[PDB]
């Protein structure tokens, strides 16, 4: 199983525009953003409590100047995708994830990826060593790379070694924050619409991400007449979803709500209290 | 030094 | 041609950060996600006028390379106002307004 990730997201554009910066970095440990690179702020930047507390000055700076680094090296691969591609000026986008896994055994697992204009790029994988193109024009750089051994090391050595060595340091400054449970509040809503009771429980402010939230009736779930929305992010880390049933509402006492999450002692049974 | 530069295209 | 661009249409989530109380603060949320290219239109309003102090927060992308964007303000939730998201992107023939369901 994998017990933590570190993953980084690039986002770079050939056109800055409201809300898009030229260049965007963004570290999440175990799907939490701690850090970011902006190519407007000019600076690496802590995104929670325990990274500004345990961070020294030389790791601002020294990220800082690989975000700087990164916005060239990405502005002259978009240059290069562009007359590759043989097309005209305007929005274009080279995006990057890339990071590694703990996992249950003490291994690794750790990938890059490249995406440009929305599809797969090219892409490294640790066990093959590796690269897949996803078309003639990532083949070209796949060739360069391939023939001159040095982009395969560098890349093996940071997510084989330095990437979860970092790992390690993050969950060791995080763990208060990264352990933590936090409960949904539950509260099921109900409204009369056409002649049919819309039945929704709304689970809020939860943490981690991992949830059960179904609707029965009598002794079934009743998962076929269910719609579920995302698991999604509050402003402050927790996470929101919702389960909806529709009802004949002379049944509205037949269907409740049950809820289970690592926050809560027990699962909790929820139904409509108008 | 736990980002990295991408290797340029 | 845009029944043929559904792929990259943004899906939209609006939700409160906490259980709705009449004239207690909160945090309106508009979730916008499966979206490509980047630029988007989004709108969080108060019976169709903007809310003063949204924030953007930044672009992410899933494993299909579309984008999410996370749009949030602090708000006063009343039985008697109707909040909404509107969003706009080149995907859309037309800029569609998502309500936030009161749960009160």
């Amino acid at each position: 199983m994998v017990l933590h990730s570190l993953h980084y997201l690039d986002v770079a554009v050939s056109e800055p525009s409201p809300g898009i910066p030229q260049f965007v970095a963004m570290g999440f440990v175990d799907g939490i953003p701690f850090t970011r690179y902006d190519s407007e702020r000019g600076r690496m930047e802590p995104l929670t409590e325990w990274i500004k507390d345990s961070a020294d000055p030389e790791y601002w700076d020294s990220q800082t100047q690989i975000g700087v680094g990164s916005q060239h090296v990405y502005a002259r691969s978009l240059e290069t995708l562009r007359e590759r591609y043989n097309q005209s000026g305007g929005l274009h986008t080279v995006l990057r994830v890339y990071g590694c896994e703990l996992l249950s055994d003490g291994s690794v697992r750790g990938s890059e990826r490249f995406g440009y204009d929305g599809r797969d790029f090219i892409s490294f994988d640790l066990e093959s060593g590796r690269f897949m193109a996803a078309d003639s024009a990532a083949e070209i750089t796949r060739r360069r790379w391939e023939h001159e051994g040095i982009v395969a090391e560098r890349q093996t050595n940071y997510l084989k070694h330095e990437c979860p060595e970092w790992l390690q340091k993050y969950v060791g400054y995080g763990q208060k924050e990264l352990e933590r449970k936090e409960p949904p509040d539950v509260h099921v809503s109900g409204k009369e619409e056409h002649g049919t009771l819309i039945l929704s429980c709304h689970a809020y402010g939860f943490y981690p991400k991992t949830i059960a939230v179904n609707w029965m009736k009598g002794d079934e779930i009743w998962d076929q007449e269910t719609e579920w929305g995302g698991v999604v992010p509050n402003s402050d880390g927790t996470f929101h979803t919702w389960a909806r049933i529709e009802a004949l509402p002379e049944e509205r006492e037949q269907y409740r709500c049950r809820v289970e999450h690592p926050g809560m002692p027990e699962p909790g049974i929820f139904a409509w209290e108008p | 030094m736990t980002m990295i530069t991408p290797p340029t295209f | 041609y845009f029944q043929s661009m559904a792929g990259e249409a943004p899906k939209v989530e609006v939700y409160a950060r906490s259980r709705a109380e009449e004239g207690k603060e909160n945090i309106l949320h508009c979730f916008i996600t499966g979206f490509h290219p980047p630029k988007i239109d989004v709108e969080l309003l108060k019976n169709g006028e903007p809310m003063p102090g949204v924030t953007y927060g930044d672009l992410s992308f899933n494993d299909k390379w579309q984008f999410q964007r996370l749009v949030y303000v602090p708000f006063i939730p009343t039985r008697e106002d109707i909040f909404t998201c509107r969003v706009a992107h080149s995907t859309m023939p037309e800029p569609r307004s998502y309500r936030w369901e009161p749960d009160f």
